[PDB]
């Protein structure tokens, strides 16, 4: 499975969780959880130019199966 | 009848609903005078459907709905009858026979504060395409996958929904545009919210 599925997992997952924040009219969460997409997708980009992808610098997953 | 359409109150709006649930509202038993969509909006996209924009101003109609939503500036050329994309498909579609107008312009400095804005909201991920002029407003877990979840999570159920990140700092085409639609038809056997 490699990492470029997982982190485009976890940037669907994340995508989807500052929708459901801007929906429930949280301005704090959907600003956090819009930076967290903020760095993935510059560690996506990262990788994607070759770069190594970290795993304790980007914040931890959810239970993901 | 001689009271003034609410077009003033619906283009003048604080906020437009999203597009996954584009608002609706009727409009009836009053003038219609649309030389005030000439006159004013000095930025707009008035190319209509159906029927010219001064004989509109001539005929007389029976039926005007006004649809409203915002749209990213690039994606905008998706509102047509017969035309395919993520907005066409999933959030708003038109008919391929449409008789009405539609409306676009740039609303940067309404709807795009400096830090980030994030109302606005679009869908991407549904089984099946809209059939015309249905709403969608369902929140469901997709199953984009093989595995029934019943919640989010990590693997191929994700959100139905996106939400937009609308900044000044965005380009044109990035930027988002506040768009209504205009819907008529020139049976005319009622004639309920004719002009002047
Ligand atoms: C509110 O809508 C109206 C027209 O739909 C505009 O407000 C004024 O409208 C009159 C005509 O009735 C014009 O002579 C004025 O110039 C309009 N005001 C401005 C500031 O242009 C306008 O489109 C909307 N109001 C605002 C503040 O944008």
């Amino acid at each position: 499975t490699n990492m470029l599925e997982a982190l485009q997992q976890r940037l669907q997952f994340y995508h989807g969780q500052v929708a459901r924040a801007a929906l429930e009219n949280n301005s704090g969460k959907a600003r956090r959880f819009g930076r967290i997409v903020k760095q993935y997708e510059d560690a996506i980009k990262l990788y994607k130019a070759g770069k190594p992808v970290p795993y304790d610098e980007l914040p931890v997953p959810p239970g993901f199966g | 009848i001689t009271n003034l359409c609410p077009f003033d109150e619906v283009f003048n709006a604080t906020r437009f609903a999203s597009v996954y649930a584009w608002n609706r509202k009727r409009i009836s038993n009053c003038v219609a005078d649309y030389s005030v969509l000439y006159n004013l909006a000095p930025f707009f996209t008035f190319k209509c459907y159906g029927v010219s924009p001064t004989k509109l101003n001539d005929l007389c109609f029976t039926n005007v709905y006004a649809d409203s939503f915002v749209i990213r500036g690039d994606e905008v050329r998706q509102i047509a009858p017969g035309q395919t994309g993520n907005i066409a498909d999933y959030n708003y579609k038109l008919p391929d026979d449409f008789t009405g107008c539609v409306i676009a312009w740039n609303s940067n400095k309404l709807d795009s504060k400096v830090s980030g804005n994030y109302n606005y909201l679009y869908r991407l991920f549904r089984k099946s395409n809209l059939k015309p002029f249905e709403r969608d407003i369902s929140t469901e877990i997709y199953q984009a996958g093989n595995k029934p979840c019943n919640g989010v999570a990590g693997f191929n159920c994700y959100f139905p929904l996106r939400s937009y990140s609308f900044r000044p700092t965005y380009g044109v085409g990035h930027q988002p545009y506040r768009v209504v639609v205009l819907s008529f038809e020139l049976l005319h056997a009622p004639a309920t919210v004719c002009g002047p």
